[PDB]
């Protein structure tokens, strides 16, 4: 039994390291995203102060 | 865009405008001389007839 409940219990452990290190993954992607958002965002602000002031 | 096309349209308008303004005026001017010359023209003819006039 003792031996069972070892195997099960790291089994478990692989599951929920997947999980976790694919969230990981999926946060610094996401956050990469929402730093080429703000870059992009700050260009066309940019050209929208330019594009206003033009017009 | 918008107002770039618009700005652009008003100013070809106003080089032709310009254009039309300025031969418009020169014209006048050698309107103006030659109503000049048959003033001069017609007040020595008119004092030819007068003189011829006597009789």
């Amino acid at each position: 039994r003792a031996q069972e409940r070892l195997a099960t219990a790291l089994q478990k452990l692989e599951e929920a390291e997947k999980a976790a290190d694919e969230s990981e993954r999926g946060m610094k992607v996401i956050e990469s995203r929402a730093q080429k958002d703000e870059e992009k965002m700050e260009i066309q602000e940019i050209q929208l102060k330019e594009a206003k002031h033009i017009a | 865009e918008d107002a770039d096309r618009k700005y652009e349209e008003v100013a070809r308008k106003l080089v032709i405008i310009e254009s039309d303004l300025e031969r418009a005026e020169e014209r006048a001017e050698l309107s103006e001389g030659k109503c000049a010359e048959l003033e001069e023209e017609l007040k020595t003819v008119t004092n030819n007839l007068k003189s011829l006039e006597a009789q």
